[PDB]
RNA sequence: AUAUAUAUAUAUAAAAUUAUUUUAAUAUAUAUAUAU
RNA sequence: AUAUAUAUAUAUUAAUAUAUAUAUAU
RNA sequence: UUUAAAAAUUUUAAAAUAAUU
C-alpha cells in the first residue's frame, strides 16, 4: 500500500489512489468509544498520502 | 393366556381398575421371581402377531466365517485387528462363537471359553491368544446391558397384557395398537427360534455375574446380543411412547443391515446419521402456518436472562434457506445399501408444512429409532486409533518471531506476523490480572488448590513411586492398612515430607488408562496425572479460570443447565433468528505444543512475572535460571515459585505423553505408548479447551475474518458480531447465534461464506471445525427446532448399562436405584403418562424380590417417587409424577384422598374410639401396619450400600498415616500458626460449650476413612444390610416421622384454575402435546423455566472456603450451638481461626454471623424440604410467589393466623400448598390455605423447640 | 551435550582398569532361557566395564524382575562369531539406571542376538518368555 | 528345567459443569411420661 | 412384657496379571 | 396510642442416581 500509493504520485491523470471502504469507522463511529478514536488518528494519517 | 392365569390382580392393580394393595404387588413378585426363560419364550410364543409385524429377515446373519481372518499379531508382540475397509474396522467383528466353547457342567446347552485355548495362550501361543482376545471381547460385548432381557420383555408382557387405557382428561380410551403390531417382537421371536431350533432351552444366551455362557448352537454369531438389546428397547419404545409402527419397522431394518455384514458396531456407527440427517436436518422446505416462541434476550447478555412476550404466527418467508441436503444423504445411504429407508424417510419430511404438534412429534419419532448400543471395542484399538492423530499445522510460526530461551520458554517477538499474537496477549493479561489479585497469596487458598485434587480415585501411583525409586528416595509403604492403594490420597500420604527438587523427577512419570463406551460414539478414553503433575500445572487452570470468568466471558460453564441453557436454544432456533452449530474435531489432539502449548507457556511465564517477584506458589521454591531473551545478552536471573511450576510443566509438554497400556482383553499386550495428544484428566482440561475456543473465535472475527474477505456483506456481518452477544460455547463444542435484522432472516450465501472462511481459518493452525447449517441448535446435546425442544430417546437406553471393565455388578438392592433411574428419564422425555407409568409398575415388581427372603412393600416406591393409581377406592389415574419425593410427596398424594381415606377404613372393620385430627374415629395405627404401609415408608428411607467399616487397622501405622497426611496438609508455617492461636484461644474461651471443635486437625480423619470406603465391601456387610433390612420390615409401627405428623395438621383447598401461561397452540417439547394430556397441562398452566430461584433457604453460618476435606456440617453445628447458647465472640473467632481463616476475615464472619438472627438457620437444618427434579422444567417460582396464598378464599379464621416473630412458618405452607397442587393431574390451580388443627402459634411453638434444641 | 557422554567417561575408566585382569573388571547383562527349549544361550543387551569390587556389588543385584518375550530366529550373520539374530520386547517396566550404579561405564546401544558355538544347527526359531540375568565369570 | 494344590503379597481404571437424595452417638443402666 | 422421648452415669474411638515360600511328581 | 417488614446467604467438601464435555 505504501509503495503504491508512492508510485501511483505520477500517474494521476489514469489511476485515482483512495482509502479503501473498510477503512473508516463502523456506522459512522463515535467519539464516546476508544476504537473509533483510533480508526480516525489512523485515517487522518492515511489520507495526506 | 399364561400371563393372564398367573397374575390377573396384578393386571387389574396396574391398569386403574381394581384398587391396588400390597398382597397383589407380593403375590406378582413371587409370580415374577418362581419363573423361567422357558416361560418367557413360551408366552411370546403365545402373542398371534399380526401381518403388521411380519418382515423379511436376512438369513445371511446366521452362517458367518471364522474369527482367525480378522486379526494379526504386531511387530511389537501385539495382537491386533486387520481392517478390511478404512482404518475404522477396528471393532468386534460378525463370527461364528461355537467352535470355541466348552459345554458348562450342569446346563449342557450352553459354556464358555474351553480352559485348554487360555492356558495355551498364556503360554505365548499366537493362535490362542487371538481366540481368547475374540471371546473375551465378544463376552464384554454382550454384556453391556443392565439385567437379562427376558425380564423386561417379561415386564412388557405384563404392562400391555391389560390392553388400552382410559383418559381422564380426554375421556376415550387411546389407540395405539396391542403387541400383535410390534414387528420388534417378532423379530425377537423368530431369531431366537431360528437359533434355537430342536434343543429345549431356548435363550440364546444367559447374561450372569460373572460371563454370559452362549448357546451352543451352529447358528450363533457374536451379533446376536446387540440385536436382541436393540430390538427389546424398540419393543419397549413403541408401546410405552407410541412411536408409529411406520418408522419401528426402518428401525429394525437397519438393525437386521447391521447384524448382516462384516462387523456390527462399525456398521451402526457409519449409519449413525440416516434418521436425523433425513428429518430433522430437512424440515419445513415449504412452510404455510404455526406459531413459534417469541423470546426476548434481555440487554446485559451476558447474564442469560430471558422473557417470554407470546407466540408470534409463521409465514412463507421463515422457510427453510439453509443449503440442501440431498446429494450427501443420498451418497450416504447408497453405500450401505439402506437406499430404500433414506427414500421412504427423504418422501415422507416433503408432507408436513406446518410447525405443528404432529411434525415435532414425527421427528422424535423418526429419531427414537436409532440403536442406543453401547459401542466396544479392545483398548489396545482404542489406544492404537486416536491417540496417533496428530495436529496438521499449514501455517507455523515463523522460526524467526521466538526470542532466545529462558530456560525450558522462548517468548514471541512483539513484531511477530502470525496470528498467535493475540492468543499470546489474552493469556499474558489474564495470567497478569489473576497474579495481582492478593487472594492467590494466602495460605488458605494454596491449601485449598493443593487438596482440590486429592481425591480417593486413582492416579497410577504406582509409577510414581518406580520413578521415585530410580533416583534412590524411598518411600512410606504403610503395611497391613485397609485402605486402597490405588489412591490420590495414598499418593499425597507418601509424599509429604519430601522437598520439590525430589519430587519433581516424577513429573515426568508415564500416566496409566481409563476406558469407557458411549451411546454412538467410539470408546471413551481416560489419563489420570498423578499428584506432583496435578500440583505443577496449577498457573495454567487458573489462568484459564480467570479468562473464563471475568475476560472472554462467552460460556455456559458454572451456571445451571436447565435454566439458563435450554431457553438459549429456545431463542437462537427461533425462526427470525438462525443458529450455526461449530465443534472442533479430535480437540485433545490438535492442541499441542507447536501452535498453543508454547505460546501459553510464555505467556503464562511473563504475565505472572510482576506481581509474584520472589514468592512461593503452594510449596514450590523460587528457582533461578538464566535466560538469553535480550540478543546480546546473557545473564542469570531470579524466578519465583509460579514461574518454576511453568518450567517443569514445559519440560513436561515439550515431550508429549507416555501411556502404559495393559488391557484385560487381550493376553499379551501390556505395552507403552507415547503421544502429544493433549491430556483429558488434568484439572486444566475442561477450562483451558473453552478459554482458546472463545480467545480464537474473537481473534477470528476481530482480525482474521476482514482481512481475508471482500465483498460487503460478509464484511458487514462479521462487523457486526461479538464473541459476547453472538456466541456461547462449553470445551469442544460451540453455538454461533446470528439476529434477524428487520428485512428478515439473514441471507443465506453470506453465512454459508463466512462458514467456510471459518473452515479455512481451523486448518492454518491444525483445528478442524465441523460446521453444521441447517436451521436447528445443537448445544451439549439438546435439540431444537423452531423453538421447540426435541428428546433423543436414542440416547437414553432402557436397558443399556455401561460396563469399560470384567468387574461384577453391584449386587441386589443395588438396581432399584437404576430402575428409578429408568422412571425419570423416561419422565423427562415426556412419554405416554399412563403407558409409561403401567410399564413402571409391572417393572418395579421384578426387581423387588431376592433371596429366607426379603420383599419390598410396594409404598417403599411410592416413597422413592413413583406415582400411584388406584389406592383406596379413588379414582383411576388422579396423581401424576410430578407428586414430590418423600415426605412432601405423601403428604401431598395423601391430604388429596384423605376423607375417602378413612372412609374406606371404617368400612373395613378399623373403628376406635379416639377423634384423630386427621383421619378422625378410624384406627390408621393399625390398619396401615396391616397393610404394610408403614413398613415400605421406613424401609425406604434405610440404605441400600455396605457401609465400610473400619477394619481396625495397627494403631502405629494408622497413627504415622494420618499425621503424614496432615503434614501434608498444613505444609507452611502460617495455617500452623493460625489453627494452632484458634485452639489456644478456645480453650482460653470457647473451653466448655464443644467438646470436639472441628478444625483443620480432622481433616485427615475423613481423608483416611475415605481412603477406605474406596475398597470392596466385606461378606459381614451384606449380611448385616439384609439382617437390618428384614429387622426394618418385622416391627410394628406407631405413626410416621415427627416431621409428617406436623405436615397433616394443615388443610387446603383448591378454588380456581389459574389463567394460562404459554399458548395452548405452541410447541415447546416435542411429545408433550394433546394426546399426552397431563403433561401438556401442567406445561401450559405452569409454564415453562426462564427464571432463577436457586437455593430455597441453603442458609448457613459458614460463607467462607476451606479445604475440599472439612464439612459444612460440623463448622455449621459448631457455630450454631456458639451462637444461640450466646458466648463471647472470642469463641466464634477461635473456632473460625483454627477452621483456618485469616484473623480479619474470620472476625468479618463473626460479625455476619452476629448479624442474621437464627432463627432461620435452626428452621434450615430441622427441616429438609427441596424441589424436586421434575419440577426443573416448569416454572415453580411464581408459583410459589403468587399462586398458593396463606389467607383462605373467605378471608381470616382465627386459625391460619400466624404469630408476628414465626414468619419461617410461611414456607412450609408454600411448600405443602405447591406439591399438593401438582400432584393431582389437570391443570395447575389456585391452592388458598384452610385450617391448621390446633393453630398457628401451636404449630409455630413445635417447630421452634426443634429448632431450638441444636 | 551428548558425545561428551558417550567419550567421557570411558576415558576416566581407562585409568582405573588400565591394567587389571579383563576377566575380573567385565560383565554382561542379558536375556536368559534355559538349557531346555532347544527344539544355555543369553542375548547380550548391555556390556559392563567396572573395577572388580563393583562387579561384587553388581553380583547380587536381583536383574530378574524384569521379563521381555525373545523371538529366537534361524537366520545366520555374516560376522565371524557363529551367532544367530533375535529380537525382544520388554514387557512391564524398563531398566532403571539406578541399578548399574554411577560407578560402572556401560554402553548405550546393542543389537539383539545370540551365539550358537555348540552343536551347530539352527532350528524353527521361537518365542521363550526371557528374564534378565547377570552373566560375568568367576572374578 | 517343569507341572498341580496351598499360603502370602502386589499392580490397574481420570478431570470438569449441571440437577436430585442421604451424612451429631457407639451401647447399656437407673428415675419420668406415653403409646402397643 | 415391647417401643419412643426426658436427666444423669459409664465404657469407648470408630474380575486380569504378576511375585514370593511349603508340598508331591518328572 | 397498638402492629409489623425479620436474613435470599453459598458456589456445600465429600458418598450414590441421571445428563453432558
Ligand atoms: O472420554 C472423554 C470424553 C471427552 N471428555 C473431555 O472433553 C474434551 C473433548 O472431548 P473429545 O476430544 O473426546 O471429543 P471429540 O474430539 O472426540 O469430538 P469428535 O471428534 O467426536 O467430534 C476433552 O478435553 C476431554 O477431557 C473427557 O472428560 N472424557
Ligand atoms: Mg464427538
Ligand atoms: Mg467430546
Amino acid at each position: 500500500s505504501f509503495r503504491v500509493a508512492l508510485a501511483g504520485w505520477l500517474y494521476n491523470g489514469v489511476v485515482t489512489t483512495v482509502i479503501d471502504d473498510s477503512s473508516y469507522p463502523k456506522d459512522g463511529g463515535s467519539v464516546t468509544s476508544l476504537e473509533n478514536l483510533w480508526d480516525f488518528f489512523i485515517l487522518a494519517l492515511a489520507l495526506p498520502l | 393366556s399364561m400371563i393372564l392365569t398367573q397374575f390377573g390382580p396384578f393386571i387389574e392393580s396396574i391398569s386403574g381398575i381394581t384398587d391396588q394393595s400390597n398382597d397383589v404387588f407380593e403375590n406378582a413378585a413371587k409370580a415374577f421371581s418362581m419363573f423361567t426363560r422357558s416361560d418367557v419364550y413360551k408366552a411370546l410364543d403365545e402373542i398371534p402377531f399380526s401381518e403388521d409385524a411380519m418382515l423379511p429377515i436376512p438369513p445371511t446373519i446366521y452362517t458367518k466365517p471364522s474369527h482367525d481372518s480378522y486379526y494379526y499379531i504386531d511387530a511389537l508382540n501385539r495382537v491386533r485387528r486387520k481392517t478390511y475397509q478404512g482404518p475404522d474396522d477396528v471393532y468386534v467383528p460378525n463370527c461364528s462363537i461355537v467352535e470355541l466353547l466348552e459345554p458348562h457342567e450342569t446346563l449342557t446347552s450352553y459354556g464358555r471359553l474351553s480352559e485348554a485355548i487360555e492356558n495355551r495362550a498364556k503360554d505365548g501361543d499366537s493362535q490362542a491368544r487371538i481366540a481368547t482376545t475374540y471371546g473375551r471381547i465378544a463376552e464384554s460385548q454382550a454384556r453391556q446391558i443392565k439385567a437379562p432381557l427376558e425380564k423386561f420383555v417379561l415386564a412388557l408382557l405384563v404392562a400391555e397384557a391389560g390392553g388400552s387405557l382410559y383418559d381422564p382428561v380426554l375421556q376415550k380410551y387411546d389407540e395405539i395398537p396391542g403387541l400383535s403390531h410390534n414387528c420388534p417382537l417378532w423379530c425377537f421371536r423368530e431369531i431366537c427360534r431360528h437359533i434355537s431350533g430342536p434343543l429345549p432351552d431356548r435363550a440364546p444366551y444367559l447374561y450372569l455375574s460373572a460371563g454370559v455362557f452362549w448357546l451352543m448352537s451352529p447358528r450363533m454369531t457374536s451379533a446376536i446380543p446387540p440385536l436382541l438389546s436393540d430390538l427389546v428397547n424398540l419393543a419397549i419404545l413403541q408401546q410405552t411412547a407410541g412411536l408409529d409402527p411406520s418408522l419401528v419397522r426402518l428401525g429394525v431394518q437397519i438393525c437386521l443391515h447391521a447384524a448382516a455384514s462384516s462387523s456390527y458396531a462399525w456398521f451402526i456407527l457409519k449409519t449413525k446419521s440416516i434418521f436425523p440427517q433425513n428429518t430433522l436436518h430437512s424440515m419445513y422446505e415449504s412452510l404455510e402456518g404455526g406459531y413459534c416462541p417469541n423470546l426476548e434476550w434481555l440487554e446485559p447478555r451476558s447474564d442469560y436472562k430471558f422473557m417470554y412476550m407470546g407466540a408470534m404466527p409463521l409465514s412463507t418467508k421463515y422457510a427453510r434457506s439453509a443449503p440442501s441436503n440431498d446429494k450427501k444423504a443420498r451418497e450416504l445411504g447408497e453405500k450401505y445399501g439402506l437406499s430404500s429407508v433414506v427414500s421412504e424417510l427423504r418422501r415422507r419430511t416433503k408432507t408436513y408444512s406446518k410447525h405443528d404438534f404432529t411434525s415435532v412429534r414425527y421427528i422424535r419419532d423418526a429419531m427414537a429409532c436409532t440403536s442406543g448400543i453401547f459401542l466396544v471395542r479392545t483398548p489396545t484399538e482404542t489406544v492404537l486409533q486416536e491417540y496417533t492423530q496428530s495436529p496438521e499445522i499449514k501455517v507455523p510460526i515463523p522460526q524467526k518471531d521466538w526470542t532466545g530461551p529462558i530456560g525450558e520458554i522462548r517468548i514471541l517477538k512483539d513484531t511477530t506476523s502470525s496470528i498467535a499474537r493475540y492468543l499470546y496477549r489474552t493469556w499474558y493479561l489474564a495470567a497478569a490480572r489473576m497474579a495481582a489479585q492478593p487472594r492467590t497469596w494466602d495460605p488458605l487458598f494454596q491449601a485449598i488448590m493443593r487438596s482440590q485434587y486429592v481425591t480417593a480415585r486413582g492416579g497410577s501411583g504406582a509409577t510414581l513411586r518406580e520413578s521415585l525409586y530410580a533416583i534412590n528416595v524411598s518411600l512410606p509403604d504403610f503395611k497391613g492398612l485397609p485402605v486402597k492403594a490405588a489412591t490420590k490420597i495414598f499418593q499425597a500420604a507418601q509424599l509429604a515430607n519430601l522437598p520439590f527438587s525430589h519430587t519433581s523427577v516424577a513429573i515426568l512419570a508415564d500416566t496409566s488408562m481409563g476406558l469407557r463406551n458411549q451411546v454412538q460414539r467410539r470408546p471413551r478414553s481416560i489419563m489420570p496425572l498423578n499428584v506432583p503433575q496435578q500440583q505443577v500445572s496449577a498457573p495454567h487452570t487458573l489462568t484459564a479460570d480467570y479468562i473464563n470468568y471475568h475476560m472472554n466471558l462467552s460460556t455456559t460453564s458454572g451456571s445451571a443447565v436447565i435454566e439458563k441453557v435450554i431457553p438459549l436454544g429456545v431463542y437462537a432456533s427461533s425462526p427470525p433468528n438462525q443458529s450455526i452449530n461449530i465443534d472442533i474435531s479430535a480437540c485433545d489432539a490438535s492442541i499441542t505444543w507447536d501452535f498453543f502449548l508454547s505460546v501459553i507457556m510464555a505467556a503464562i511465564h511473563e504475565g505472572v512475572a510482576s506481581s509474584s517477584i520472589g514468592k512461593p506458589f503452594m510449596g514450590v521454591p523460587a528457582s533461578i535460571v538464566n535466560d538469553e531473551s535480550v540478543v546480546g545478552v546473557r545473564a542469570a536471573r531470579p524466578i519465583s515459585g509460579m514461574q518454576n511450576m511453568i518450567q517443569h510443566l514445559s519440560k513436561l509438554y515439550k515431550r508429549g505423553f507416555s501411556y502404559r497400556v495393559n488391557d484385560s482383553f487381550s493376553p499379551g499386550n501390556d505395552f507403552t505408548h507415547m503421544t502429544t495428544t493433549f491430556p483429558s484428566g488434568s484439572t486444566a482440561t475442561s477450562t483451558e479447551h473453552t478459554a482458546n475456543n472463545s480467545t480464537m473465535m474473537e481473534t477470528f472475527l476481530t482480525v482474521w475474518g476482514p482481512e481475508h474477505t471482500d465483498d460487503p456483506d460478509v464484511l458487514r456481518l462479521m462487523k457486526s458480531l461479538t464473541i459476547q452477544r453472538n456466541y456461547v460455547c462449553q470445551g469442544d463444542d460451540g453455538l454461533m447465534i446470528i439476529d434477524g435484522n428487520t428485512a428478515g432472516k439473514v441471507n443465506s450465501e453470506t453465512i454459508q461464506k463466512m462458514l467456510e472462511l471459518i473452515s479455512k481459518y481451523g486448518e492454518e493452525f491444525g483445528w478442524k471445525y465441523d460446521i453444521a447449517y441447517d436451521g436447528t441448535a445443537e448445544y451439549l446435546k439438546l435439540y431444537f427446532i423452531f423453538g421447540c425442544r426435541i428428546p433423543n430417546l436414542s440416547r437414553h437406553p432402557i436397558v443399556g448399562k455401561e460396563r469399560a471393565n470384567s468387574s461384577a455388578e453391584e449386587p441386589w438392592p443395588a438396581i432399584l436405584d437404576q430402575i428409578m433411574g429408568i422412571f425419570f428419564n423416561g419422565v423427562h422425555d415426556g412419554l405416554q403418562w399412563q403407558r409409561w407409568i403401567r410399564y413402571s409398575w409391572a417393572l418395579c415388581c421384578a426387581f423387588s424380590r431376592q433371596r429366607g427372603y426379603l420383599q419390598y412393600p410396594m409404598w417403599s416406591f411410592v416413597y422413592w417417587g413413583l406415582p400411584l393409581v388406584k389406592v383406596f377406592g379413588s379414582d383411576p389415574w388422579i396423581f401424576s409424577w410430578y407428586m414430590p419425593t418423600g415426605d412432601l410427596g405423601m403428604y401431598s398424594w395423601i391430604s388429596l384422598i384423605r376423607p375417602l381415606m378413612t372412609r374406606w377404613m371404617v368400612a373395613n372393620g378399623y373403628v376406635t374410639d379416639k377423634c384423630s385430627p386427621v383421619f378422625g374415629n378410624a384406627d390408621y395405627r393399625k390398619c396401615f401396619n396391616e397393610l404394610k404401609l408403614y413398613q415400605g415408608y421406613y424401609m425406604a428411607q434405610l440404605p441400600r450400600n455396605p457401609k465400610k467399616s473400619g477394619r481396625a487397622a495397627p494403631r502405629e501405622v494408622r497413627e504415622q498415616f494420618t499425621q503424614a497426611l496432615s503434614d501434608y496438609l498444613m505444609q507452611n508455617p502460617e495455617l500452623k500458626s493460625r489453627v494452632l492461636r484458634g485452639r489456644s484461644e478456645w480453650e482460653k474461651y470457647g473451653a466448655g460449650i464443644i467438646h470436639n471443635p472441628p478444625s483443620l486437625f480432622d481433616v485427615p480423619h475423613k481423608w483416611y476413612q475415605g481412603a477406605q470406603e474406596a475398597a470392596t465391601a466385606t461378606r459381614e456387610e451384606l449380611a448385616e444390610m439384609d439382617e437390618t433390612l428384614m429387622r426394618a420390615r418385622k416391627h410394628s409401627y406407631s405413626s410416621f416421622s415427627k416431621l409428617l405428623e406436623a405436615y397433616l395438621l394443615v388443610k387446603w383447598r383448591m378454588c380456581e384454575a389459574r389463567e394460562p401461561s404459554v399458548d395452548l397452540r405452541l410447541p415447546l417439547c416435542a411429545g408433550i402435546d394433546p394426546l399426552n394430556s397431563d403433561p401438556f397441562l401442567k406445561m401450559v398452566s405452569v409454564g415453562p423455566m426462564l427464571q432463577s430461584t436457586r437455593k430455597y433457604f441453603a442458609q448457613t453460618l459458614f460463607m467462607a472456603k476451606t479445604v475440599s476435606g472439612l464439612d459444612v456440617n460440623a463448622i455449621d453445628s459448631a457455630l450454631l450451638r456458639l451462637r444461640t447458647l450466646g458466648a463471647d465472640k472470642k469463641a466464634l473467632t477461635a473456632q473460625l481461626l483454627m477452621v483456618g481463616l485469616q484473623e480479619s476475615e474470620a472476625d468479618a464472619l463473626a460479625g455476619k454471623i452476629m448479624l442474621q438472627d437464627v432463627n432461620t438457620v435452626q428452621l434450615a437444618r430441622v427441616v429438609n424440604l427441596a424441589v424436586p427434579d421434575t419440577w426443573m422444567s416448569l416454572d415453580f417460582d411464581t408459583m410459589f410467589k403468587h399462586h398458593v396464598k396463606l389467607l383462605p378464599k373467605d378471608g381470616r379464621h382465627l386459625n391460619t393466623d400466624i404469630p408476628p416473630r414465626m414468619g419461617w412458618l410461611r414456607a412450609i405452607l408454600r411448600f405443602l400448598g405447591a406439591g399438593m397442587a401438582m400432584t393431582a393431574t389437570g391443570v395447575a390451580v389456585d391452592i388458598y390455605l384452610e385450617d391448621i388443627h390446633g393453630g398457628g402459634r401451636s404449630l409455630g411453638q413445635r417447630f421452634m423447640t426443634w429448632m431450638r434444641q441444636e | 551435550s551428548l558425545l561428551r557422554l558417550l567419550i567421557c567417561p570411558w576415558l576416566h575408566m581407562e585409568k582405573l582398569i588400565g591394567e587389571a585382569d579383563p576377566a575380573s573388571t567385565s560383565a554382561e547383562i542379558g536375556w536368559h532361557v534355559p538349557r531346555e527349549q532347544l527344539m544355555d544361550g543369553f542375548i547380550p543387551y548391555v556390556s559392563i566395564r567396572a573395577p572388580r569390587l563393583v562387579i561384587e556389588e553388581l553380583m547380587e543385584k536381583n536383574w530378574g524382575q524384569y521379563h521381555a518375550q525373545v523371538i529366537v530366529t534361524d537366520q545366520l550373520v555374516v560376522g565371524e562369531p557363529r551367532r544367530v539374530s533375535a529380537k525382544a520386547v520388554i514387557k512391564g517396566n524398563h531398566l532403571p539406571v539406578k541399578l548399574i550404579s554411577r560407578f560402572a561405564c556401560f554402553t548405550l546401544t546393542s543389537k539383539y542376538e545370540m551365539r550358537l558355538p555348540c552343536g551347530h544347527s539352527t532350528g524353527r526359531g521361537a518365542a521363550y518368555n526371557a528374564r534378565l540375568a547377570f552373566r560375568s565369570d568367576l572374578a
